């Protein structure tokens, strides 16, 4: 059993490289950050351009969705997050602590908290109404690559170049778990399984693994791909088959199977870096998006 | 530019 993802859509408008693209929860939308500033907003299904959204000084590095797909936030360069209302496109916020490039963020699943991570080794955790900074986590001791929220947010995940992927309880900001390898790469990327009870986490060093972050055990190794220089986002596609997805810098996106490991689909089309891919919520669909020569979005579907 | 794009 593989997909077999077809290219349906390439979306053309960002100025420079593409950072991150993401789905909204509700299905409808997906929203693309940039290099140029910018958050565009595209439909799913048809990929028709919807808005573009401005504010940022300087570039943008993450953006994401609340859990009723009508706020996004965005970490920049400019040491800010911005809160957006979608449907008017205003900034509603701006998140001010951070003293360095803000590189990724999240919304809770409750959607009344965002997490933060910087260039400045924190981790910090907002409130949604304020925009107050409730904590500061001292979290790593390099650059912050990822924060991803559990099931129910009451567990943070965190990644960072200083070789680290650690648990922090979300009510009280202490460290639960660290997960460490001897070899200490960085580690580009981690993210919850959609049922909380695993961790994805991507090292430049050309390689994914399935943690059982309790038991500190790994579970499963995805390779072939290449990624040592760049924080990929990965992803668990579960509406079909359940696959692994990944970006790579060899312009390919890498489809795994999560239980054998073996590499059933790669994604050509394409011209550099797939730095972001995205799963849709309800359709087997994945957005891709690359760097600077190549500047687009992909949207493909697939029957599984 | 933006951090996450740049090596």
């Amino acid at each position: 059993v593989k997909p077999n993802y077809a290219l349906k859509f390439t979306l053309a408008g960002h100025t420079k490289a593409v950072s991150s693209v993401k789905f909204s929860p509700n299905g409808e939308w997906l929203a693309s950050s940039s290099a140029d500033k910018l958050i565009k907003i595209w439909g799913a299904y048809d990929g028709k351009f919807e808005k573009t959204i401005s504010g940022h000084k300087l570039g943008i590095s993450d953006v994401a969705w609340s859990s009723d797909s009508n706020l996004l936030v965005s970490a920049s360069d400019d040491k800010t997050l911005k809160i957006w209302d979608v449907s008017s496109g205003k900034c509603l916020k701006t998140l001010k602590g951070h003293s360095n490039y803000v590189f990724c963020c999240n919304f809770n699943p409750q959607s009344n908290l965002i997490v933060s991570g910087s260039f400045d080794e924190s981790v910090r955790i907002w409130d949604v109404k304020t925009g107050k900074c409730l904590k500061t986590l001292p979290a790593h001791s390099d650059p912050v690559s990822a924060v991803h929220f559990n099931r129910d947010g009451s567990l943070i995940v965190s990644s960072s170049y200083d070789g680290l992927c650690r648990i922090w309880d979300t009510a009280s900001g202490q460290c639960l778990k660290t997960l460490i390898d001897d070899d200490n790469p960085p580690v580009s990327f981690v993210k919850f399984s959609p049922n909380g009870k695993y961790i994805l986490a991507a090292t430049l060093d050309n390689t994914l693994k399935l943690w059982d972050y309790s038991k500190g055990k790994c579970l499963k190794t995805y390779t072939g791909h290449k990624n040592e220089k760049y924080c990929i986002f990965a992803n668990f596609s579960v509406t079909g088959g359940k696959w692994i997805v990944s970006g790579s810098e060899d312009n390919l996106v890498y489809i795994w199977n999560l239980q054998t490991k073996e590499i059933v689909q790669k994604l050509q089309g394409h011209t550099d870096v797939v730095i972001s891919t995205a799963c849709h919520p309800t359709e087997n669909i994945i957005a891709s998006a690359a760097l600077e020569n190549d500047k687009t979005i992909k949207l493909w579907k697939s029957d599984c | 530019g933006s951090a996450r794009a740049r090596p």
